[PDB]
């Protein structure tokens, strides 16, 4: 039975094979299918966007009660208020009129989404036939909306990616102009060019439509020759776009933090502090053990509050819970974690293409300064050498400051908070970047600098060591593959050497700076691991450094304070248990025990065969499966990263509890 | 306002020792042809059938149906080419030449000899893929055209008179044999046409009517560029002709442009490349060098797709320019590097595009 | 569809009677090379050292290190060229030719004679700067290659046999000497290669092993375009070689493109132009006419900068195309007319660009 048993392990091996999570890969799809897939998802995205609109209705058009508050719509409510579809009004009439508008935009997105899905099926199946005029169209050569195509594109379509830039830019100016008309005609916002009103978003919707159209014609006549090697392969271009989109998303996250709490954005974001929100899963009106409410009601029982019915979600004061910043932290963090994730994948899917060329030898044939200036091994170890040195001199300079501040605050080794770095704060030149600048701001800048250079090491290694490294050229070895776990025990072992594993060590290392953001935007103290504890000098910070605000907690005391509100909620606490349960299970597949599970699975499948035969008359052969290391490090990073930030949501959605009253010394 | 040309290519190959491949090519161009007479249209048909395996003989046919400036022109050939030795190759065949209301038939007994100036082991050893091989070819021709028409007789009488009175007939006949720009094509492909030699010009009676007979012999040398000389063994896969092979093509041309259709199977599309690896046959150099002659007159934009289909279990080990997309068994070339190489080779470039596919 | 090529140039000249100039050139092109084998890389080194002023003899060296389709190819030359008279120039030198695992050495005793069909005073008087001079060159060659390898012997035996059996060896050797596209280049530069003449093919014993010896002599004529004939005195500034001069260059080529680096000092960069005015040496015509052969296959956009540095006190009297900008003694060319002239001369044009700088 050895052979049959081996045909199975062979059915689950570390060698190249087809996997369910690689079927929509760029390699097996032509350029007509990428366009078709993007269209079908935007149709689904419109269907999704139309559900975030129906959910926002508080009172239905017929006047009856609607939906309870939910986080999906909350992150978009300040935008629909800004555009006039949604309105913050106590009057039930405004609440009933508003609901009709959201329902109308939801049905509209249902119609347009259905068109994009239809226009995404025919493109995918190359069945792009006009149902009215029997004649079909050509992807390579088409008129592009008839007469409009002839005047601007000389009646021709782009045959190469570098050419598609001009037409794509022209298509963008038709959206910039298209939105500038929707705002003017449907939403009633005329283009007044003053940057304190929503009317400025129509004026710049036309300025941008002019810049892009002019820029889209210059690239039609003069397509850029930069990164020509990308025009040859889809994944090469798709990865540079993803490395670019991630920095774009991080930028969007950073401006939505500065802007959403500007005075001009007060009518939409700060305005929320004066609203009562019934969030789902929040503590409801409790009832007694012997509580039976019959037709007569309130008989032979008792209930909590008595100002609301049994099992009804209780109100929540926006000012107390800090709703404004909670929403501002949920949007800013979303576009930052995603931005970081996009950058990591751009480098991964990019080095995934650098491996394909090194194997085929096209690497030495590239002429772009974007690859040529990076094929020298001496130059690589210099770039990586400086990145590692900078990462070290900055992770040790800022960690020792945080540790020293912690030691001074806890009076360890007879040291008072006076000897700590309370005098160190950002220089005067940078003081404009921060409100009430302090050591909490000097540390955060250096932590992000150290947290970027740390995860950059794993990225420079994907870019430079996809096929070979100075060590494996020394050890005479080839990295044939992007997802190979290790070469075995040899040379003290060589686990985690592929670029997919280096991607994992960028996501795992990126959890620190991805947490220095969560902690810093929630008004937490980052200069000390212990701030505000009932101990020696933790509460002396607000007056030793003269801070205008009072931070919620320090790195360690953050978990205790922020979770007082999590434990009070029956749903925020379910996330705390699920999120922790998912995270530890990563250790089972990330620890070097893949072999043990396999011999264990053998005993599992042997015992089941034994029990089934001794009890029943049938033969139970299930051949218990076990994941491979590369398949383990995959699921391991998804359980680790995916459970780590299932709970970061709880820190941001539990409320914003930074104040404006610095504490006096606990003298 | 801007010229454009569209084209589609396709190669399907079998596995094992088979060199059999199916090739389909469709092209459409918007610039005027260099031909000083338009419209000129043309359909060509080639069929090769193996007669016997041991002899190595094969029967090849060719039909040309072209209308040039409303003048119907047809040339028909039926011949029996076989391998005699490594350098000699004898062909016996018959054909017909018709222009408008004029037509004449011919029968030929011919042999071609091909020698390489040198044959060194070091080249062979040090070179994995040799492109240029220096050589020369010698044709023995015994033409048999019956003088049925009044005009044929006059062309023959005139020819004999010209030979008799002009000493420079062997030299100045090369000005007639290569008419208009075909003569400039000679220097272009690095091909030298030597002077013809007339063994005999004797009229011999035939059952139908007097038959002018010519027995001539000529030679021509290739600097290495010429494919007939450099690749003498590869252009005749007679022994690989297990089943009949046909190449069918045609084209339409006029002031507006050229429309071309080509299709057919034949062996020799795939050749061994060493180390167990197979490879598509090296592109013929003479066609590219000959098309650069007419392809450099109009600035054009290239829209070409090359679909290559490989055998089950057979994947490519290396290609430059690299395939834009892969889809299971088939691999696709379009855009980017490939549509630079097409603009390169459509204007006369001969840059290498190599595909290596191993089992 | 247009690709981009980037280039930078630099000429630094000294004052007085010095003809010494430093030339640096960098180029980068994105179109495939015409070479039917890729990738093909190549590094070249030239060094000239004056042996003695009175004799006028100089020692010239040349090293070629080129990898062609993974085949290492190296040619080495060391020679002693000196001026005998106005038309004769004798050279004595040794060299080595290695391809992969094959290598063979050679020793040569040679003289080149250069005559102008006419030498008229009126042409000199009425034309201040003549370009075309009609002429012919004659090479006397005494090659000495030891037959160390099994292959050398066979190449020699074969050669002798070929001469013995083929009357047309003097003619058909020109089809071998100029392989592939080299044959076409002859007609292109208006250069006629005459038939070689074999004085003797005798094997003479050497201390190492049998030494095949060839004593041959050939000629070649230039309609005026050829620079070796039209400019025989200018390409050998032996007497101006006060100090050693070196020209170092190299290039990388493949399917994607070409990268070229060139640098070195040598005399003759500046020549008297009359009326006390100096001028950069007239561009060689043969390189331009030879590059138009491969430069006309891909539409390209030109990005070229030519930085010229003059001696202290030395200012341009006239340039067309005019320098875009000036920086005290340094003058710059980029864009506008100059990047039209570059597009002109990179495709085979030979249009004049003249700089006159007087003290
Ligand atoms: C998560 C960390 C990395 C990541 C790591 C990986 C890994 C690991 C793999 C891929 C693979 C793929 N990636 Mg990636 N990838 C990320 C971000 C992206 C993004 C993006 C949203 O910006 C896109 C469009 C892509 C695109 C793609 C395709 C080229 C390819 C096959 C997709 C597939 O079949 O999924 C599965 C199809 C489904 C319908 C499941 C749901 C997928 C949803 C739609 C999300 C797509 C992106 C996601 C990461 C895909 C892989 C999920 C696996 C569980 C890891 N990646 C980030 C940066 N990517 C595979 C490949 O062939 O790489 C060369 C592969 O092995
Ligand atoms: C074009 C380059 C060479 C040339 C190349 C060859 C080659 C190669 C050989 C011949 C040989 C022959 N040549 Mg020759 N020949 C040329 C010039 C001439 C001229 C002339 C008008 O000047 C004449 C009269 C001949 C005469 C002859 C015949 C005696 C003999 C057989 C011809 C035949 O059957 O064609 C058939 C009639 C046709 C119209 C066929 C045309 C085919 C074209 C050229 C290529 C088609 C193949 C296509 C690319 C791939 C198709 C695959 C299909 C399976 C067919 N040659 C020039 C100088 N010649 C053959 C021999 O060795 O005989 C012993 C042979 O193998
Ligand atoms: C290319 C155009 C001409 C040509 C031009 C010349 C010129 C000009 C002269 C020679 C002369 C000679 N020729 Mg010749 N020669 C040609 C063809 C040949 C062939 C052949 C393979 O067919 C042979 C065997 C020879 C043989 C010879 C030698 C006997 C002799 C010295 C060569 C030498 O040392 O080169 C050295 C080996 C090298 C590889 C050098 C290559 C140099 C290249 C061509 C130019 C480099 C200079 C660069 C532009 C500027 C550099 C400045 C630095 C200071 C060097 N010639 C063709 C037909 N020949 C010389 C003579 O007169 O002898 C008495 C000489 O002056
Ligand atoms: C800002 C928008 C993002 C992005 C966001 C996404 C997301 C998110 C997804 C895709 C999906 C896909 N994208 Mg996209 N896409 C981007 C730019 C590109 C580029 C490029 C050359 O710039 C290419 C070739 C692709 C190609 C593709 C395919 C891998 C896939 C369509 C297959 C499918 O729908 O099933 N994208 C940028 C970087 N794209 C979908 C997919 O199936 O991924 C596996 C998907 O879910
Ligand atoms: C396209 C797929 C879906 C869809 C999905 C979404 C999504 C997703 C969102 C909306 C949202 C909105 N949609 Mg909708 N929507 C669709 C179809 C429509 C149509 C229509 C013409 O059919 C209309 C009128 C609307 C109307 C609207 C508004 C009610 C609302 C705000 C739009 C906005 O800000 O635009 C402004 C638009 C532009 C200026 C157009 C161009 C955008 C440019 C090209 C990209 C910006 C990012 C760029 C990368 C930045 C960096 C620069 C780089 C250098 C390039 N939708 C279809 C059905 N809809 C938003 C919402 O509800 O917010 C709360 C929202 O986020
Ligand atoms: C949101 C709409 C999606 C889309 C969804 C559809 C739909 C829906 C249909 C097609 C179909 C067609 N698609 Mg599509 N497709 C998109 C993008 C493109 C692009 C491109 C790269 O820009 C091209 C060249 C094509 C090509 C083609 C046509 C050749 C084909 C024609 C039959 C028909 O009914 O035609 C009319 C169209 C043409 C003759 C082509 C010229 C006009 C433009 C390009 C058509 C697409 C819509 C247009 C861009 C929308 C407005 C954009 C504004 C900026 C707001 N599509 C756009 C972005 N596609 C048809 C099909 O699959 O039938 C089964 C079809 O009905
Ligand atoms: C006393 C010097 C302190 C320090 C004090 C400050 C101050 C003060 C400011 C910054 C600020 C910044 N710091 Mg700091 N910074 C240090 C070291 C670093 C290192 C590093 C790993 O070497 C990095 C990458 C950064 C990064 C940055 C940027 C976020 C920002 C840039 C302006 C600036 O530094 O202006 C001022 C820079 C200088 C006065 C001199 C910089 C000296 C260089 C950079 C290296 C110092 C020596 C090195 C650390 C030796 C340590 C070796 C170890 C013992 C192994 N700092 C050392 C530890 N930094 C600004 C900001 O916005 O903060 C929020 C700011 O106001
Ligand atoms: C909750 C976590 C958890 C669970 C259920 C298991 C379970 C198991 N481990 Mg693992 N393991 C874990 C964590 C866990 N481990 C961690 C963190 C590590 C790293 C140190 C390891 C390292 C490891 C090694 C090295 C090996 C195993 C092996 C085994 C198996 C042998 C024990 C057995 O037969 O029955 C034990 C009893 C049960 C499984 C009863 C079931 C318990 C609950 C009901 C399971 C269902 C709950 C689950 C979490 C639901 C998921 C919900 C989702 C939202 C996440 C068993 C399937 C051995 C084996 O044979 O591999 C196949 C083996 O060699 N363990
Ligand atoms: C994967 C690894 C990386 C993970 C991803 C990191 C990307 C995020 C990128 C950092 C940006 C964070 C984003 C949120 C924006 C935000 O917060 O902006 C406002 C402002 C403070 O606002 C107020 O915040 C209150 C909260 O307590 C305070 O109490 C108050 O006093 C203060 O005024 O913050 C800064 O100025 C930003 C500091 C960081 C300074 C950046 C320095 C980096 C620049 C130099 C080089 C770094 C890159 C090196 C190369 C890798
Ligand atoms: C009589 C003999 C007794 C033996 C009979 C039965 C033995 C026990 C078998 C059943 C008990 C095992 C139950 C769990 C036991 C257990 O915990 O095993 C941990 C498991 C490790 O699997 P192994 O490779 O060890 O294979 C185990 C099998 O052999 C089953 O026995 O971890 C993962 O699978 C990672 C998760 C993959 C998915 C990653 C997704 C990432 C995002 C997360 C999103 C939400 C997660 C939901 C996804 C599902
Ligand atoms: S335990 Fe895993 S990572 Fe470590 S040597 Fe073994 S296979 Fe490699
Ligand atoms: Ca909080």
């Amino acid at each position: 039975d050895a052979a049959k048993m081996r045909r199975f392990l062979f059915q689950r091996t570390e060698t190249r094979s087809t996997k369910w999570y690689q079927i929509f890969d760029t390699e097996k799809l032509d350029d007509e299918q990428v366009v078709g897939g993007h269209l079908a998802l935007l149709g689904v995205l419109g269907f999704i966007m139309g559900i975030y609109y129906i959910s926002g209705i508080q009172v239905f058009p017929w006047g009856a009660p609607g939906f309870h508050d939910n986080w999906f719509y909350l992150t978009i409510k300040p935008r629909m208020v800004s555009l006039g579809i949604d309105t913050y009004s106590t009057k039930t009439a405004d609440l009933e009129a508003a609901g009709a508008r959201l329902l109308g935009w939801a049905a509209f997105h249902f119609l347009v989404g259905s068109v994009l899905i239809f226009g995404g099926w025919r493109h995918w199946t190359h069945n792009l036939t006009n149902p009215f005029t029997g004649r079909c169209g050509n992807f390579r050569d088409f008129r592009f909306l008839g007469k409009f195509g002839d005047v601007v594109f000389n009646g021709t379509s782009a045959k190469s990616y570098k050419e598609a830039l001009g037409p794509h830019a022209v298509y963008m100016s038709l959206l910039f102009l298209g939105w500038g008309i929707v705002m003017w005609a449907i939403l009633g916002f005329a283009p007044i060019p003053d940057f304190q009103t929503i009317n400025s978003e129509t004026f710049m919707s036309f300025v941008f439509a002019v810049i892009f159209f002019a820029l889209g014609i210059y690239w039609w006549n003069n397509p850029p020759n930069a990164a020509i090697h990308l025009n040859d392969d889809m994944k090469a271009a798709f990865s540079v776009h993803l490395t670019a989109i991630g920095y774009i998303n991080i930028a969007l996250g950073c401006i939505a933090f500065v802007a959403f709490q500007q005075p001009s954005f007060a009518p939409y974001y700060k305005e929320l502090d004066k609203l009562v929100f019934y969030l789902y899963g929040e503590p409801f009106n409790r009832v007694s053990f012997n509580f039976v409410e019959q037709g007569g009601k309130v008989i032979s029982g008792a209930k909590e509050f008595a100002d609301f019915p049994a099992y009804a979600i209780l109100p929540k004061s926006g000012e107390a819970f800090g709703m404004a910043r909670v929403v501002t932290n949920l949007i800013v963090f979303n576009h930052i974690i995603c931005g970081v994730l996009y950058v990591f994948a751009g480098v991964y899917h990019g080095g995934q293409y650098l491996l394909k060329i090194q194997l085929n030898g096209m690497y030495n044939q590239i002429k772009s300064i974007w690859i040529t200036k990076g094929r020298d091994q001496e130059v690589q170890v210099k770039i990586l050498g400086t990145v590692m040195a900078l990462c070290f001199a900055t992770m040790l300079s800022v960690y020792a400051v945080i540790v020293w501040n912690t030691i001074c605050e806890l009076n360890i080794f007879g040291t008072n908070i006076t000897m700590s770095f309370y005098w160190l704060k950002p220089l005067p030149i940078f003081q404009w970047m921060f409100a009430d600048p302090s050591i909490n701001d000097w540390v955060m800048a250096h932590v992000i600098t150290a947290g970027s250079l740390f995860s950059l090491i794993a990225l420079v290694r994907i870019a430079f060591f996809a096929h070979t490294s100075p060590l494996w050229d020394d050890l005479g070895l080839k990295k044939n593959s992007y997802s190979f776990p290790c070469l075995g025990p040899v040379y003290g072992g060589t686990c985690g050497v592929s670029i997919q594993d280096q991607l994992w060590f960028a996501m795992l290392w990126g959890i620190k700076g991805l947490s220095a953001v969560c902690w810093y935007i929630d008004g937490a103290w980052i200069a000390s691991m212990m701030y505000g504890v009932p101990a020696a000098d933790a509460k002396a910070w607000d007056s030793i450094a003269h801070l205008h605000h009072h931070y919620t907690s320090g790195i360690f005391y953050y978990f205790w304070t922020e979770t007082v509100t999590i434990f009070s909620s029956s749903h925020l606490s379910t996330i705390l248990m699920i999120g922790h349960l998912v995270w530890f299970i990563s250790f089972a597949v990330w620890f070097e025990d893949r072999g043990s599970r396999l011999e264990g699975a053998d005993i599992q499948t042997r015992t089941i065969r034994w029990l089934g035969k001794k009890f029943l008359n049938r033969d139970v052969n299930f051949r218990f499966p076990v994941l491979t290391i590369s398949d383990s490090k995959l699921a391991g990073t998804f359980l680790y990263f995916g459970g780590t930030f299932m709970l970061v949501f709880l820190f941001l959605a539990n409320g914003f509890y930074q104040t404006n009253s610095p504490l006096p010394p606990p003298v | 306002d801007v010229t454009t040309a569209h084209s589609d290519y396709e190669i399907v190959l079998e596995g094992g020792s088979s060199s059999w491949g199916k090739v389909k090519a469709r092209a459409k161009v918007n610039a005027p042809p260099a031909s000083p007479l338009l419209p000129a249209d043309c359909d060509v048909k080639l069929n090769v059938k193996p007669l016997d395996p041991a002899k190595g003989f094969v029967r090849i046919s060719a039909v040309f149906e072209s209308i040039v400036d409303s003048t119907k022109n047809k040339l028909t050939i039926e011949a029996d080419i076989a391998n005699e030795t490594k350098e000699r190759r004898i062909s016996v065949g018959e054909g017909m030449v018709s222009v408008g209301d004029f037509s004449h038939t011919f029968s030929f007994e011919g042999s071609v000899v091909n020698l390489f100036y040198y044959r060194s082991d070091a080249v062979r050893r040090n070179v994995p893929n040799p492109i240029y091989m220096q050589g020369r070819q010698f044709h023995d021709i015994l033409m048999k055209v019956p003088l049925d028409n009044n005009d044929l007789i006059d062309t023959w009488e005139g020819t004999v008179k010209a030979i008799g009175s002009t000493g420079a007939f062997n030299d100045w006949i090369r000005d007639f044999w290569f008419i208009g720009p075909a003569f400039t094509a000679l220097n272009e492909g690095g091909q030298r046409i030597s002077r013809i030699e007339v063994n005999g010009l004797n009229t011999e009676s035939g059952p139908k009517g007097p038959v002018g007979v010519s027995r001539w012999r000529f030679s021509h040398g290739g600097s290495g560029m010429v494919d007939s000389i450099s690749r003498w063994a590869e252009l005749f896969p007679s022994d690989k002709l297990n089943r009949p092979a046909q190449v069918e093509a045609g084209f339409r041309s006029d002031s507006q442009g050229i429309e071309v259709k080509v299709d057919g199977e034949f062996p020799g599309v795939s050749v061994d490349a060493g180390g167990g690896l197979r490879r598509i046959l090296n592109h013929p150099l003479i066609p590219l060098v000959h098309h650069g002659m007419v392809g450099k007159f109009n600035n054009f934009n290239v829209d070409a797709q090359l679909k290559v289909v490989l055998p089950k279990g057979y994947k490519i080990r290396y290609a430059a320019p690299q395939y834009r997309s892969q889809n299971l068994e088939e691999y696709r070339w379009s855009g980017g590097a490939y549509a630079r190489w097409v603009e390169h080779v459509c204007k006369g470039g001969v840059g290498q595009f190599e595909i290596l596919y191993a089992q």
